[PDB]
């Protein structure tokens, strides 16, 4: 028996501490070794309520990342409300790894396994755990990179699916690659991303498909964000310690969900290495030097899309946009099947 | 449950636009968005959008058609929304309203601006006729008044003896006319026996026309 | 695509007396409705949310219960502060309001009639105006007859607050004609129905007298 409880969890992973690559760096002294023989029990006629939405473990995972980039980031300028920050901006080591959240004595991690769980409500097929599979914290926005899929059909996850104010994560059951290029020596900003068109169109009409359910069965459309900073209007990630911003018009395009031509096919995105950013933490803007030089390339599986639906009284569609800006819900997306509880 | 603080009051004609602002915090840590709402003379409060102040992020009323952006500067203080295109039909005051810190939901508004009112029409600015209303030479109780008419726009502040008689006093909401002006009543009831010894005078003050009247109202001699 | 059904759109009741208003959700939404209160002339105020919660700062006499579709909001002793619309709000979505204000005994209106001043009779244009002062309830028809004749279309009318110590209404009606129209009759008369009247009450007067 036990009791749904919160307590500091640590980390473990299998940072290299002789790299000089940020992430590893930062595991290296803030988590330990991984566990050789985790050990996973499955409990029997056991049934336990979850909910990915009111997860502590999300807030810790969220203090991790942010001590992670405040210790490894270095932008030449840091402006902050009125303070000037000016400090070297050396080029750093830059690719994500897995991080596992652990419970100490006394606590264990229930995990629930129905395959088509949707992240709240109760489980029917749960195990106990030490430690969660590897997650790498991805900071991205619009589109969920390098994350899980869901294990047998396209999962819609919100807290309230009628509450307009509430993100929604789209979990995909098959990752579109998007493979991204600042190509080496035009404009050295001026980078592309290039998705497989024929692949990303059947997912999304997949995706309108199982919005159509939660939703009587409306029109569903896509369109471009309504507004906001460029992190949030456009895909942001960092590739190679480089600030990406690309533009996505074209892949939330409603006549390619019948067959007009050029449907198919390689789709191009536009996009730009920024030098002036809003920093995601919320710390106010940042400023890092111009591009490393030479072939700036990502390859990355789309995983999940965060979206927001418009509000308004509509009886006929409903609009949805591609979203993001709380990096809580990147953590979210992968901490859903989890829940800490305490051992009596 | 402290109030936010609005712009001023705004008229426009149709086809303009009009900003509205919202300061909602001291520019001295999850952030509820600001909501912005209207409602219209004897109509239900409507949702127009919310705004996220950490990175701009919005959510329109479908049915604004674009019409509609909100803003917020840089110290996150202060919260602007925009309305382009206006017509009469957007007359109306302005509200943003903001859920409590410690809350969970969105939506419970603990926090509202004190309103901003916004009137789209065709009409020019225009200070009032004042009127008497005489009282009646057929004798208790009697009544008297002052007939505002045809200003625009509202408001007009009516005292009556430089504000020192507020008893019996009551002072009509204004009635827009067909013409696209506004006209009020105000009226005071007094004794009688008083017709004759004291001095009845309706202030009325038209700011945005910058009118002032000082009407004596006095019974009609035959 | 939800629809929130409140009710009722209006009552009375005395100081002191029990009020409670109910709002009727097309679907389920568990306890995410909220309730407001507002004043003539103020923005609303939040009195409970997520459906229980009383917020703080709100007196205890107010009182929110109900889940899935069906909700209500309570006033245990109605008092003179508590005169204002009330209503519930689903997300974007909000009830239909309900006034509430002070039962008294039913008061007859005072009635008069004003004619046109002379200096508006110069400027092209006659107005009328029928004072009904210190009634309730708010309920009242005037009636403008222009030598026995009917009149409709030509008439505005406003109505003052509930004041708050004698919890009575005041109405304003006003009648507007060209001046030469206004030439063109003898008498002008407004006819009052009210609950307080026995017998519909008639002021006028003829033109020039
Ligand atoms: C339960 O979930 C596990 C995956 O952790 C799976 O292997 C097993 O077959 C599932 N079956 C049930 C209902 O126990
Ligand atoms: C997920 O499942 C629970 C229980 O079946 C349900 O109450 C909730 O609305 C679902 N969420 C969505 C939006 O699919
Ligand atoms: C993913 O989910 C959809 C249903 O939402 C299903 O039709 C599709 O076959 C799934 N794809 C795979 C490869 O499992
Ligand atoms: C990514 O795109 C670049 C430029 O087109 C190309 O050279 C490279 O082969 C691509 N990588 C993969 C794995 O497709
Ligand atoms: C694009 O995706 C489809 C799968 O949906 C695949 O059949 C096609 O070969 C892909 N194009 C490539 C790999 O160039
Ligand atoms: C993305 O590209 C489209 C097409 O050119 C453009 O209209 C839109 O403004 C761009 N989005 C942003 C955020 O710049
Ligand atoms: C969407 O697809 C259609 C059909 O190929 C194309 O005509 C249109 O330009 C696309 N829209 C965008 C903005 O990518
Ligand atoms: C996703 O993972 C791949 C494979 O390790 C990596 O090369 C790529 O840079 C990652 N993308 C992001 C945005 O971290
Ligand atoms: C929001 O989610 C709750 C559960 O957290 C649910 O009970 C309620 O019905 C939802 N509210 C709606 C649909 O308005
Ligand atoms: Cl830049
Ligand atoms: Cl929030
Ligand atoms: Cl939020
Ligand atoms: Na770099
Ligand atoms: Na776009
Ligand atoms: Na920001
Ligand atoms: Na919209």
């Amino acid at each position: 028996v036990w009791k749904d409880a919160d307590t500091t969890l640590f980390c473990a992973s299998d940072a290299k501490a002789h790299e000089t690559e940020v992430h590893n760096v930062w595991a290296t002294h803030a988590c330990v070794p991984t566990d050789p023989n985790p050990q996973e029990i499955h409990l029997e006629n056991v049934t336990e309520n979850f909910n990915m939405w009111k997860n502590n473990m999300v807030e810790q995972m969220q203090e991790d990342v942010i001590s992670l980039w405040d210790q490894s980031l270095q932008p030449c300028v840091k402006l902050t409300g009125g303070s000037v920050i000016k400090q070297a901006c050396p080029k750093i080591s830059f690719d994500p790894i897995p991080i596992h959240y652990c419970t100490p004595a006394g606590y264990v991690i229930l995990k629930c396994n129905d395959k088509n769980f949707n992240g709240t409500g109760p489980c029917k097929n749960v195990s106990s755990v030490q430690c969660t599979h590897g997650i790498k914290p991805v900071v991205s926005t619009q589109l969920l990179l390098n994350g899980s899929l869901a294990e047998e059909e396209i999962i819609i996850r919100t807290e309230n699916i009628t509450d307009n104010a509430k993100t929604i994560i789209v979990h995909l059951n098959k990752s579109v690659e998007i493979n991204c290029t600042r190509p080496s020596n035009g404009d050295i900003r001026k980078a592309y991303c290039e998705i497989n068109g024929t692949k990303w169109n059947k997912v999304l009409k997949q995706v309108t498909e199982k919005l159509k359910e939660h939703f009587n069965n409306k029109t569903i459309i896509f369109q471009p964000p309504s507004g906001g900073d460029l992190e949030i209007t456009m895909h942001h990630f960092n590739c190679r310690g480089e600030f990406f911003y690309c533009n996505t018009t074209q892949l939330f395009n409603n006549t390619c969900i019948e067959t007009m031509k050029g449907c198919n096919g390689t789709i191009t995105l536009p996009c730009k290495i920024k030098q002036i950013i809003n920093m995601w933490q919320g710390t106010g803007q940042a400023m890092y030097a111009p591009p490393i030089d030479g072939k700036i390339n990502c390859v990355s599986n789309i995983t999940g899309i965060l979206l927001t639906r418009d509000g308004g009284e509509n009886n006929s569609t409903e609009i949805f946009r591609p979203g993001g800006g709380n990096i809580k819900d990147n953590w979210r997306s992968e901490l859903y099947k989890y829940k800490v509880v305490q051992i009596e | 449950q402290v109030q936010l603080v609005q712009s001023g009051a705004a008229v426009r004609k149709p086809g303009a636009s009009v900003t509205v602002s919202c300061k909602f915090a001291e520019d001295d840590a999850p952030e509820h968005f600001i909501h912005f709402l209207r409602q219209a003379p004897g109509q239900q409060l409507e949702w127009l959008a919310w705004m996220n102040p950490t990175n701009g992020a919005v959510n329109y009323a479908w049915y604004l058609n674009g019409r509609v952006t909100a803003t917020r500067d840089r110290s996150m203080t202060t919260a602007f929304l925009e309305v382009k295109s206006l017509r009469s039909d957007d007359t109306a005051v302005y509200y943003c309203a903001r859920a409590q810190k410690r809350g969970r939901s969105e939506w419970a508004y603990a926090h509202w601006g004190q309103g901003t009112p916004v009137v789209v029409s065709s009409a020019s600015t225009k200070g009032p006729s004042v009127f008497p209303l005489a009282p009646s030479s057929k004798s208790g109780t009697a009544a008297l008044g002052c007939l505002v008419k045809d200003y625009f726009p509202e408001p007009v502040t009516v005292s009556w003896n430089s504000g020192a008689l507020t008893s019996g006093v009551h002072t009509f909401p204004a009635v827009l006319q067909s013409s696209g002006l506004y006209s009020l009543s105000s009226v005071v009831t007094v004794p009688s026996s008083s017709l004759g010894t004291q001095t009845y005078i309706c202030n009325v003050n038209h700011k945005p026309s910058n009118t002032k009247v000082d009407k004596k109202v006095e019974p009609k001699s035959c | 695509d939800i629809q929130m059904t409140q009710s009722p759109s209006s009552l009375s009741a005395s100081l002191g007396d029990r009020v409670t208003i109910t709002c009727q959700a097309s679907r389920g939404i568990g306890k995410d409705l909220n309730w407001y209160q507002q004043k003539a002339g103020k923005a609303p105020k939040l009195l409970v949310s997520d459906a229980s919660t009383l917020e703080g700062g709100v007196p205890s006499r107010f009182s929110g219960s109900g889940f899935h579709q069906d909700f209500s909001l309570t006033i245990s002793s109605l008092q003179a502060e508590d005169v204002a619309t009330y209503f519930c709000q689903q997300y974007e979505t909000f009830g239909q309001g309900t006034k509430v204000d002070i039962k008294r005994t039913v008061a007859a209106p005072s009635v008069f009639i004003f004619p046109p001043s002379d200096e508006q009779l110069k400027s092209g244009t006659a107005s009328v105006v029928c004072l009904l002062n210190n009634f309730y309830p708010r309920e009242a028809k005037v009636q403008w007859k222009v030598d026995n004749a009917l009149q409709s279309g030509n008439s505005q009318e406003s109505v003052t607050e509930q004041d708050s110590k004698d919890s009575t209404y005041s109405l304003s009606s006003t009648l507007t004609l060209s001046k030469a129209d206004y030439e063109k009759h003898k008498v002008y008369a407004c006819e009052v129905t009210h609950q307080g009247l026995s017998s519909p009450v008639t002021k006028s007067f003829n033109r020039g007298e």
